[PDB]
């Protein structure tokens, strides 16, 4: 799984600071090794489609 | 001319008098020796390994010194014929000692004990017990041993000229007598013999100090280029009132300083009060007599308007009884010892004592009053044999309708029921029975049959203790079982924190309590010319008429019942609206008899030192026949036992005295009924007592003359009282009447207060040892340099002596000389780490611990004795620091590339530049719990084990906690063992880390990026510009050495609060607060654990990080809210690191607050909140000393050119403290600050 | 690991590419 480029939430989510939110909190935030496995779940449905 | 060039050379040749055959070089760091004694040498030949030669090595080093061994010099220490050159002199004070003494005819239950001469084969049960007495009575420990202290003198006063009389009574000690005493220098404990007279080290002490404060005075007078001092009119000799003063004690020196103390304290308080022109210092403060925010005018006279007012009969009685006072204290002496000649010098001042002026703005008068002050400190630490005596309530005062005793018991209970409700309005109230077992931590046990026992039995009992005192007798402690002191616990903790601020308003019409009654800390918190300015301008003002009494034996008239029950019935009826909870299974007015009750209080047992009578040896066979029981009760090594009182005080009396006796189990030693110093209510009872006295006493003057003697305030503390009245009338027959009916309210309260000790003055103020006369401050200096109260253990010798400063800060700031107390850190910067190595090394290899050779297991231990001029060498460089030409200033390292760049210190520190990077390394040595501890412990306790380990060996920070359980379990058992086994441990390190010292170039400016010092203001330059007004500002304390008279003339006393406590330190005083959290982690404690994590993800996730240190809940508040105020307010993450302005005359002085700045600083406004803290403490450091040196008073600007260079070289290693590179991907702390963004913009 | 280090005077600006060395 391939992650996009750092530069890509920091020029346009994150780039005014004194001001957060609901997109400017989940930023920052790494998964775990079960929310990665969920993610894996997402994939197989997306290819198996109904 | 300097102190570093001409002081240096005199410490050396105290080192070339000790060890005579020592080649000394200035500039080498630390010189090494060795010596050995044979106390060790006979042990391991009775193990059965016998030695080669068992004293010819001895015969090779004791004169011809031609031996050495590893190249290293072997030196003897000096004997006692010769640390006075062999002088001797007439000593008419020696000739009254010898007479004034007496064999094996004293009384066995003493209080200070007398002149025992010692006579060898003597019997071993008198003269055990006398060795038994003087082992624990006389003792002179601390940092450093007696015997150089007596070369010292030898060396200071041939350098002044001057011969003290404590060596002139010395040098007479010599050549007839060989040697006083063994004091081993390892350890300084133990005096193990007594060649002439018991009392020889009292001799010493008592002359290791007489010496001192005459070459203090001597020196101070040449200061102040005068010759002799000046009483109101007439020429006085300083030196001949304390050689008049030498020769009293000198037959028994404890008992006479402890009853000459009271005329020599009285007379400096009623000095000046009496003339008619009255000289005084203006001052100006808040309309409440106890507002500290005062103000100072220049000096100016008025006419008295007590003039008239001491031809009373109150005066005139209570000077007879002062002029009685010395005449008994010279009566007990004119017999005892041979002489016949007494203070002929005090004596003529004494009989005209109010009525001559005293002036302070000239010298010649504050020298002397304080002088006065400073004489009874000769014979410090009496350590004093207590008996133990009963209650003998037969002479307690029953109430009576003639006695006012039931009217203080009903006033007393009004008083304990209002201190609980005006606790309530503080958030202070009980304790809670959930949080009952987790508030016991409050003091380093419970059970319902533990809690019912009692005490009243010869099989269980209490244990009093005893420790020491300055110059008093030594007071006792008591020690009560702490399963019914945790009941006192429960019901006196709203009152031990209400009392605890420092702030109140004291007027008696006023309805609150709080601010009449006191209680203050153990530290002064603060100076003490700063917070005792209320005490000054009362005694500046034309209409301030104080009354202060004094209650001799407080606690024999505390004995009686009426505060027993008063206390009791207010407890119980104030525990009225908390009736209905019960305290494990039962009610709060069952455990308050608990901690009060009979057994607990009223009626005990208590064992202290025995009774004990003095009769023949032929009647005593013929009785202990049938009693010679013991293990019991346990007898003094002199003493001889029997069983009971009963066939003890049948043969009591003989006239010949010889064998001694005491009773182990049939005494029924002492009970007593009285309130004790150990439990939780100490210090608040019995002020509170004064309280309902103090306010039986405004009654009754209102009641017999009234409209005289309005009361203005109220000050309570402990065994004191102070009423800041005003008198109206200037009467001699009315005021002899008003002053009679204080002292029979007194008097029919039950205590005895004496005419001699009660002040009724206008212009005379003493406050818990802090003497005011009119408008100024006459100090006293009871703290000492030689004795100790208990021995001292040098375990952070980095520390140690950087805390011993700390105390001859003090000292030079009553009036000491300031460069004599440079010469007294300069000696005892050589003599304390000389005797703390265990085995002998080889110089430039590798240092032998084990030796397994008969040549060096002789030479055990070596000697280390550092250079004199290692006091001024900074901190950080293995070498403490202090500035030779200001004490008050710490010596930094950034202090030292400094100093060398004036001009006027190149003379003072041209010896100093030579031996830094030279210096040696320091000796810097570093069940029940399942219930006391808060559910963030238990849980985390009580875990499964798989989770709980995780937070041990892999990670967590951890500073307090179990391990720190662990650690308080290593500190109850650190007294003896855990001392000493560790000291086993370090030195096998310190071996090692001195093997691999190498002194470093290139030193360094700056810390690391999580932390700032003060020497960050060396990026920018300093540009001494601007102009100042010269004007020289006033202040009450007189009496200073040149070195820091002219810091507080340029720089005035400090009229606001400091503002550089950071807010790093704000959360401390939230974490000051909290004894479970006081004594254990810190603001240096609690940042590391930001440190492991800032910016989270919640702020839920933010309380709870502080229930993982384990200690408390209630204040991760105070760490929720100041966090997200520092995600919202600006600051610069880092520390500050300092270790200045703290001693207690720069807290006095203008320096360090906000009104410094504003005149003295100009920095730019690119800095933030902690780096411009670290500017001002930089700030502060130069102009104290641009004071002490004489240079003109400009304004410090810190400049930053238009250099373009130069600005990069500012912008790269600001960045660099700021944020870290590496550490960033350890904390995850996000570099979207506001501060830190500001960083790419700030100088560019 | 394998992380480096030079003389920068960017405070923010060059540690976001820092993380590109731990990425």
């Amino acid at each position: 799984y391939i992650a996009p480029n750092p530069r890509i939430s920091s020029i346009t989510l994150t780039q005014r600071i004194t001001t957060t939110g609901p997109f400017a909190i989940l930023t920052g935030s790494t998964p775990t090794a079960q929310q990665l496995n969920d993610v894996r779940k997402i994939y197989l449905a997306l290819m198996f489609p109904g | 001319v300097a102190i570093t060039v001409q002081g240096a050379q005199l410490i050396k040749r105290v080192v070339e008098r000790f060890y005579p055959g020592i080649a000394f070089n200035i500039n080498e760091g630390a010189c090494y020796i060795y010596k050995f004694s044979d106390h060790i040498r006979r042990i391991r030949m009775k193990h059965g390994t016998k030695y080669r030669r068992q004293a010819e090595e001895i015969i090779r080093n004791i004169s011809l010194r031609k031996e050495r061994l590893y190249g290293i010099p072997v030196l003897d220490e000096v004997e006692w014929k010769y640390v006075f050159d062999g002088q001797t002199f007439q000593s008419y004070a020696f000739e009254v000692y010898v007479n004034s003494i007496l064999p094996w005819s004293e009384l066995d239950p003493e209080e200070e004990f007398l002149r025992n001469y010692r006579v060898s084969r003597e019997m071993t049960e008198v003269e055990k017990f006398i060795e038994f007495r003087a082992k624990n009575e006389m003792q002179i420990y601390g940092d450093i041993p007696i015997k150089v202290w007596c070369c010292f003198i030898n060396e200071l006063s041939a350098e002044l000229k001057h011969v003290p009389l404590g060596m002139q009574v010395m040098a007479d000690f010599v050549n007839r007598f060989d040697s006083p005493f063994h004091q081993g220098n390892r350890d300084l404990s133990n005096l193990e013999d007594f060649q002439v007279a018991y009392t020889t080290p009292l001799l010493f002490e008592m002359c290791c100090m007489e010496s001192i404060l005459e070459f203090n005075i001597k020196m101070r007078m040449r200061e102040e280029e005068i010759s002799a001092l000046e009483f109101g009119d007439m020429k006085v000799d300083p030196v001949g009132l304390l050689r008049e003063f030498f020769i009293l004690c000198l037959p028994h020196p404890k008992k006479i300083n402890n009853v000459l103390r009271a005329p020599y304290s009285w007379f400096v308080k009623m000095w000046g009060v009496g003339a008619d022109p009255i000289v005084v210092l203006q001052s100006t403060a808040g309309d409440d007599r106890n507002s500290k925010d005062v103000f100072y005018d220049k000096f100016r006279t008025e006419p008295n308007r007590y003039k008239a007012l001491f031809r009373s009969s109150f005066y005139n009685e209570s000077r007879r009884m002062n002029e009685e006072k010395i005449l008994e204290a010279v009566k007990y002496s004119q017999k005892l010892g041979s002489h016949d000649r007494r203070l002929p010098l005090f004596e003529k001042m004494l009989k005209t004592v109010y009525t001559t002026p005293f002036y302070p703005h000239k010298s010649s008068n504050m020298i002397l009053a304080s002088f006065l002050l400073s004489i009874q400190t000769i014979t410090g630490y009496g350590r004093a044999w207590v008996k133990n005596v009963s209650t003998e309530f037969d002479k307690q005062l029953k109430p009576n309708p003639s006695n006012l005793v039931q009217d203080v018991s009903d006033l007393t209970r009004e008083f304990f029921k209002q201190a609980y409700v005006e606790a309530k309005e503080r958030r202070e109230e009980i304790v809670k029975p959930e949080d009952l077992y987790t508030s016991m931590l409050r003091l380093a046990v419970f059970t319902d049959e533990e809690l019912h026992k009692k005490y009243n039995s010869v099989e269980l009992y209490q244990t009093k203790g005893s420790r020491d005192v300055p110059i008093k007798a030594t007071r006792t402690i008591y020690s009560i079982n702490l399963s019914v002191l945790v009941p006192q616990l429960i019901v006196t903790l709203p009152l031990n924190e209400y009392f605890s601020r420092v702030g109140g308003i004291t007027s008696p019409d006023y309805k609150k309590i709080g601010g009449k009654v006191i209680v203050g800390d153990l530290e002064a918190t603060g100076s003490r010319v700063m917070d005792a300015a209320d005490c000054f301008r009362n005694s500046a003002d034309r209409d301030i008429f104080t009354i202060a009494i004094d209650y001799s034996e407080y606690d024999t008239h505390l004995t009686r019942h009426n505060f027993r029950t008063g206390m009791l019935q207010g407890i119980r009826e104030a525990m009225a609206p908390y009736r209905d909870l019960r305290y494990e299974g039962y009610t709060l007015e069952q455990i308050i008899d608990f901690g009060y009750g009979e057994g607990r209080v009223a009626n005990t047992l208590w064992n202290g030192k025995r009774r004990l009578f003095k009769t023949t040896f032929d009647a005593y066979i013929r009785l202990d026949e049938s009693e010679r029981d013991k293990g019991s009760f346990k007898v003094p090594k002199g003493v001889l036992p029997v069983s009971s009182v009963d066939v003890a005080n049948r043969i009591a009396v003989d006239k010949g005295f010889d064998t001694l006796i005491a009773a182990t189990d049939g005494s029924d030693l002492a009970l007593i009924d009285t309130h004790l110093s150990g439990e939780n209510s100490t210090l608040i009872a019995n002020s509170m007592h004064n309280m309902a006295i103090g306010t039986l006493m405004q009654r009754e003057v209102g009641r017999e003359q009234p409209g005289v003697l309005t009361f203005l305030s109220e000050q309570y503390v402990g065994d004191d009282t102070l009423f800041y009245t005003k008198l109206h009338t200037t009467d001699t027959k009315v005021f002899d009447k008003v002053a009679a009916s204080i002292f029979d309210t007194v008097a029919k309260c039950g205590h005895e207060a004496s005419p001699s000790k009660t002040m009724m003055t206008p212009y005379s103020v003493e406050k818990t040892q802090t003497h005011a006369k009119q408008g100024c401050y006459v100090p006293q200096d009871r703290m000492m340099i030689i004795s100790s109260e208990r021995r001292k253990d040098i375990e952070d010798v980095q520390g140690y002596v950087r805390s011993q400063v700390q105390t001859m800060i003090t000292k030079v700031s009553r009036g000491f000389c300031h460069d004599l107390a440079q010469l007294i850190l300069m000696l005892k910067t050589t003599f304390i780490g000389a005797w703390k190595m265990k085995r002998t090394i080889k110089e430039d290899a590798m240092y032998r611990d084990r030796k397994f050779d008969s040549n060096d297991e002789d030479g055990f231990t070596l000697i280390q004795i550092r250079n004199p001029l290692a006091l001024y060498v900074p901190i950080g460089w293995n070498g403490y620091g202090a500035h030779p030409a200001a004490l008050n200033i710490v010596m930094t390292e950034e202090m030292y590339v400094d100093s060398i760049m004036i001009s006027k210190l190149d003379e003072i520190m041209a010896p100093i530049r030579r031996i830094v990077h030279d210096i040696p390394p320091c000796w810097n040595e570093t069940s029940f719990f399942s219930k006391m501890a808060r559910p963030a412990v238990q849980a985390a306790l009580s875990d499964p084990q798989i989770i709980n380990l995780v937070e041990e060996l892999p990670l967590g920070e951890f500073s307090p906690g179990r391990i720190s359980r662990t650690m308080m379990h290593s500190a109850l058992l650190k007294e003896s063992s855990a001392r000493t086994l560790l000291s086993s441990g370090y030195e096998l390190e310190y071996q090692k880390a001195l093997n691999s010292w190498i002194t470093q170039v290139s030193m360094r400016l700056g810390e690391e990026s999580g932390v700032i010092s003060t020497s960050y203001a060396k990026l920018f330059d300093v540009y001494f510009e601007g102009e100042l007004d010269g004007a020289p500002h006033m202040f009450p304390d007189q009496n200073l050495s040149p070195q820091f008279y002219i810091q507080k003339m340029m720089i005035g006393p400090r009229v606001s609060s400091r503002v550089r406590n950071s807010y790093v330190d704000r959360i401390d005083v939230i974490l000051r607060k909290d004894v479970v959290m006081r004594g254990f982690i810190t603001a240096n404690t609690i940042l590391n654990v930001i440190e492991k994590l800032g910016t989270n993800h919640s702020v839920g996730d933010l309380v709870t990080v502080f229930t993982l240190m384990n200690i408390e809940t209630r204040v991760a508040e105070e760490l929720a809210e100041y966090m997200t105020s520092e995600k919202i307010r600006f600051d610069a993450l880092k520390l500050l690191k300092k270790g200045i302005a703290g001693d207690e005359f720069t807290m006095s002085l203008n320096v360090a607050t906000q009104d410094f700045i504003d005149t003295y600083l100009a920095y730019p406004y690119q800095l933030t909140k902690t780096e411009v803290d670290a500017i001002s403490l930089y700030c502060t450091q130069m102009i104290m000393l641009r004071a002490a040196l004489g240079l003109p008073k400009k304004k410090m600007k810190i400049v930053v050119t238009d250099d373009a260079k130069k600005r990069y070289k500012i912008r790269l290693q600001r960045f660099r403290t700021h944020v870290p590179k590496i550490k960033v991907l350890k904390k995850l702390i996000d570099p979207n600050r506001m501060t830190v963004r500001n960083l790419e913009n700030q100088f560019v | 690991e394998g992380d480096v280090l030079s003389s920068d005077s960017g405070p923010l600006l060059s540690v976001f590419a820092l993380q590109e060395i731990m990425q």
